[PDB]
């Protein structure tokens, strides 16, 4: 129960999640793994990482370039899942997501995927290209495994939809900001889905897509957000300092301070 | 939804949350749509003074000269735009405009749909978005010409291993963020439901037309009926009016590249395992990893490396059957229309007849009387096979 | 002669005395064949079953919008091999058969007709000899290697201009000591009797049908029916059966190239000078000095220097009127139709396009119903106007 | 009546004709000349001269190229009936015979074409894509000129192309020893068509068409022919010595002295 207690927390601090996305294994296993922790140590209260897929299809440019240069480095599933108990082993109490491709955790069967996630310590995965109407076995699989199934509320969600996400979603809700892919490029008034879910006892919600700036996350917690998570932007840091590691490492953590100090 | 989105184990509607309404919506069009007799009257006027429709139905006799076999051909080469892809996107075009649409987003790899795309466009003032990875753009100039000269937006996709599979991704990408005034016109009887059901039916016209045609010339119906099958579309048009005639066979056949041995192939359904992919439970061209890989093949008309779901399906419950045709066996079929016949087939097509020659030759006292679709022309190949 | 070798001053049989027998033998084999039901019905099914018989009439909306004019297509781009073409050499394959000939000779300049002969001769069981000008040879790879691989012997002629001119040259040069087993297929509705009789009535379907279509679709005949003239296959082809109806207008039109006035042009029925050529007695592109001239134009299939014996006749008493259309104003038809019909014509046919495009233009207000022939694809020009 | 008497004269001789055949400005108008000169010196009895022309559809690569030369020298019919008239100014009985295409006898008037020919004295026209069933105004034009119609009788002719060329014909009957075109690459049983010609009272018969030995003429006479036409069999002579005007002129001398002989 690793959601439930950070948002507890998080609530008795008055206080807004920051939740930066990153791609396993970008642009190196080792370099990844420092950025990482870098990134826990700047502030970040929970993790959102992507495991390298061929077909990212609902992300924008940034990421599309953070899963080839994680293939570019050789990075596989099985690194991944390495890399994961790692992080675990370092850090026992942040909560772990996983953005996931359905092939990915569909190839050698669902129920072993999650089974691996329970054994790394993961905390929730969200299979991008997965609907409600299609999630009854990585729902299953994942309560089974004591791992949370995180599920997409868009902004144009009916109640039907909204009603749905509350009951079988667990962790947090995915307030999508947007419609489109995942990219900073673009920005993108969810009172009502937020007081709708909340009404629905769903999970605490946490906006994601287009989410770039510290007045960002501020505005995403005073509409009754849980929190914020925050992807392109982050990616964006990294694409640009391809050749300084250890600048990298700095930007990362001044822009993820600056980024957790606007949810307090 | 309306209808089912499955057939057995394969189909589904594996995309993001956000593309779901877009996906219920057009079903609901594609329902009504069916059930209208203003907009059937519209769509069979555009396939018969727009299309060519009905296409011949001819029986090939030098090349089944000296054997018990009895040939005909489908003729989809004779349909504009010169494949069976035409009368697809038509009736998808006008569904775009039931739908208030005014927008077309298009997918292509080997330029085939995004021709046939661009032209429905053209035709009913639908503003054209294709998509086509760089390693297709640069592969495919005369295509690429003809989609731009029909006043189509051309986009280059240099993401992934920019072919169809990465301009697929594009495509949904863009779909994602602009649904309310777009329609995606898929290239294929694959990807999410309600595609695989749509194009079938309205590629179904090959089958019906196959059957009055070969009822009248032989008083018999075939059996069996032979295509190729790249994602599945001309295959399934032409199974459909056939699935409950038990009596008539129905044989897709794949792309075997190099060979199946070699691993050089785009043969997923006999070849490939089953994977998550493309908004669809399919066979696939992955990795041991569930990566996914590209499908090879002579023609570049049968790279999508995967398979709809209907074809799946009727594999697995014994109702169809599928084998794979190799690169050099499709150059010969090839050869032998042109020189026996005197038509140039595709070379998509090229791998139907090449195996419906081979039931012939390997027992050539057999009684038999085939159908071959031959889904479309090569004129296109005519430099590929010259090098 | 069984029939009359003129029209009027136009025609005749200027062969050397040596072909006159291969002439008169050619002569009584179309009479027989034409009043034999059993020729009849073989060329009809060779049409609709192989060919693609009947072809639309596609109604134009779009190109017309903004006008009071309403344009249909002959669609003789949808028969087999691109081109009316196809329709003549498969009469003329059976003419030869029905002689006991097995075995054919060609003349061809853009590749057109010879791709044409390659496949009737391919289907029908005939040898078959196809002659082009060198600097057509190497002008045209693609389609000397689809004459090829339909199994024809393709040969250079690098005689004189090496062009169609030379090429008619060497096939009646081989025909004169070869007509007794040999059948000379000769292209178009031009040279010595029986052909600009034989290549009409052959060509007579496309006027045929679109007389049938146009009662039906509009209960009314057109005002004019417009064809590009290159020999005059494909127009007389359309005119034939409107010739008695006085109130259809006829419309030739003829290559202007780069211009009337800069002598860049393939138009002899309206600026050139009757002269005797190619067994024939027709205007023509001649010198000063009565030596033969080539014809220019953009699209290589309105080369010949000559025009059919028939159209000057027309042209002579009233009945047919012809103009001419430049390159530019080709390359603009050719245009128009990609992008606001989704059709891709031959730029052979884009001068017919042009001209009733002009019509409307010039008089937008004119209630006018008119039926261009679209001759052919024109896919093969996607290179050319990229250029 | 210049063939009348030749024909009359070689009688008495119990001779056969040897008729050579050139094309005029091969390879250039002044050697031209000279060849006709040296044909005419060496023995020929006749001359069949041949104008440029663009599309010599009877004529075989051997004329064609006489053709391509004549016409790379610049020459036109104007220079020919130039040339025609110095020729017809230095030899006054030597019959001469034009072969002609239909288009450059009808270009500027049939009538007119013919009235050049009697202004500048030849004998006969043959025009080669003009059969009888075509040759009216040919005919008539060339018989009001004082000018023999030439009619070629082929080797298949039934009796009514016989009884045609016979009547229409005069100066002499053109007989077609072979089917296909002009050419000494291929050789060629006379016998019963020149009876039948002999017996219609037809003008004196000369062979033509794969004529080009000395017992080829010999022959020819032997069935009953007046005499023998041979052309590629010179023209390959002016071929063969290009590069040496001189050598030409002796080697065509050698050639038709043989020639004539062998028709004596
Ligand atoms: N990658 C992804 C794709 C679909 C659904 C959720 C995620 S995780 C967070 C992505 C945030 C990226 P951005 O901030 O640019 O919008
Ligand atoms: N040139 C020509 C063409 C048609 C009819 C007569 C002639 S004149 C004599 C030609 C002799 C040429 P060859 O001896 O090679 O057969
Ligand atoms: C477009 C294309 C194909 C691939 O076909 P599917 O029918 O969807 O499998 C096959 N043949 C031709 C001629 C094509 O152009
Ligand atoms: C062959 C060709 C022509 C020239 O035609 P004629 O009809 O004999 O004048 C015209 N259009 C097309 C498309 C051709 O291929
Ligand atoms: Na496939
Ligand atoms: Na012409």
């Amino acid at each position: 129960e690793r959601y439930e207690n950070l948002f507890a927390q998080l609530n008795d601090r008055r206080e807004g999640a920051f939740v930066p996305f990153v791609t396993l294994g970008d642009p190196g296993i080792e370099q990844s793994l420092k950025i990482i922790d870098t990134l826990i140590d700047a502030g970040a209260d929970a993790l959102e990482l992507g495991v390298p897929f061929s077909d990212p299809l609902a992300d924008g440019p940034t990421i599309q370039n953070a899963n080839l240069r994680a293939f570019a480095a050789g990075v596989t599933p099985a690194q991944c899942f390495e890399m994961l108990a790692l992080i675990r082993e370092k850090h026992p109490t942040i909560p772990i997501g996983l953005l996931m491709y359905a092939n990915l955790v569909f190839n050698n069967g669902i129920d072993a995927f999650y089974a691996r996630c329970e054994q790394v310590g993961v905390d929730s995965v969200l299979v991008a290209d997965v609907p409600v109407e299609e999630s009854a076995p990585f729902r299953q699989a994942a309560l089974r495994h004591n791992i949370a199934p995180i599920f997409i509320c868009p902004p144009n969600a009916d109640d039907d939809l909204l009603r749905q996400v509350a009951s079988y979603g667990r962790g947090y809700t995915y307030l999508l900001s947007r419609s489109g892919v995942t990219g900073a490029e673009n920005r993108g008034p969810l009172h009502h889905l937020i007081e709708k879910l909340k009404e629905y006892h769903a999970a605490p919600a946490l906006q994601g897509f287009g989410i770039s700036s510290p007045e960002q996350v501020s505005a995403a917690v005073r509409a009754g957000a849980a929190g914020a998570i925050s992807g392109s932007a982050i990616v964006k840091i990294i694409e640009k300092n391809l050749a300084s590691p250890k600048q990298m490492l700095a930007e990362l953590r001044s822009f993820v301070s600056a980024m957790k100090a606007a949810s307090r | 939804t309306l209808l089912n989105p499955y057939f057995g184990e394969f189909g589904g509607m594996y995309v993001p949350q956000i593309l779901m309404p877009a996906l219920n919506q057009l079903e609901e069009a594609f329902v009504r749509a069916q059930k209208d007799p203003e907009f059937q009257a519209q769509f069979a006027d555009l396939l018969k003074n727009y299309a060519g429709r009905p296409t011949a139905l001819t029986k090939c006799q030098n090349i089944t000269a000296g054997t018990r076999t009895t040939l005909y051909l489908k003729r989809e080469d004779l349909l504009h735009g010169g494949a069976h892809k035409t009368n697809q996107v038509l009736g998808q075009a006008l569904l775009a405009k039931r739908m208030g649409k005014s927008e077309i987003i298009a997918e292509t790899g080997a330029g085939q749909h995004g021709v046939a795309s661009a032209l429905a466009s053209a035709l009913l003032g639908l503003k054209c978005r294709i998509y086509m990875g760089a390693k297709d753009v640069e592969r495919q100039s005369p295509n690429v010409f003809r989609m731009r000269l029909m006043g189509a937006e051309v986009i280059p996709v240099h993401s992934g291993s920019a072919t169809l599979k990465d301009a697929c991704n594009e495509a949904l990408r863009d779909w994602s963020g602009s649904y309310e005034t777009a329609h995606y016109m898929l290239g294929t009887a694959a990807g999410p439901h309600p595609y695989p059901t749509i194009v079938r039916e309205f590629q179904r016209m090959i089958g019906e037309e196959t059957k009055a045609q070969i009822l009248d010339k032989e008083g018999r119906l075939p059996d069996a009926v032979i295509a190729c099958v790249g994602g599945g579309s001309n295959a399934i048009g032409m199974f459909a009016d056939f699935i409950n005639d038990t009596s008539v066979g129905l044989i897709g056949v794949e792309p075997g590249g190099h060979g199946i041995e070699t691993g050089e192939h785009g043969a997923p359904l006999k070849h490939g395992r089953v994977g998550i992919y493309f908004g669809m439970k399919a066979p696939m061209m992955q990795t041991a990893d569930g990566q996914i890989e590209e499908s090879y093949s002579i023609s570049a008309g049968l790279d999508f490396p995967s398979v709809g779901p209907q074809h799946a399906y009727l594999n697995s419950i014994g109702r169809a059957d599928y084998v794979s045709i190799t690169d050099d066996e499709a150059l010969e079929a090839f050869k032998t229309l042109c020189r026996h016949e005197g038509i140039i087939p595709a070379l998509e097509s090229s791998h139907a007849l090449a195996h419906a020659l081979k039931m012939m030759r390997e027992q050539p006292e057999k009684e038999q009387l085939l159908v071959v679709n031959l889904s479309g022309r090569g004129d296109k190949d005519i430099f590929t096979v010259h090098d």
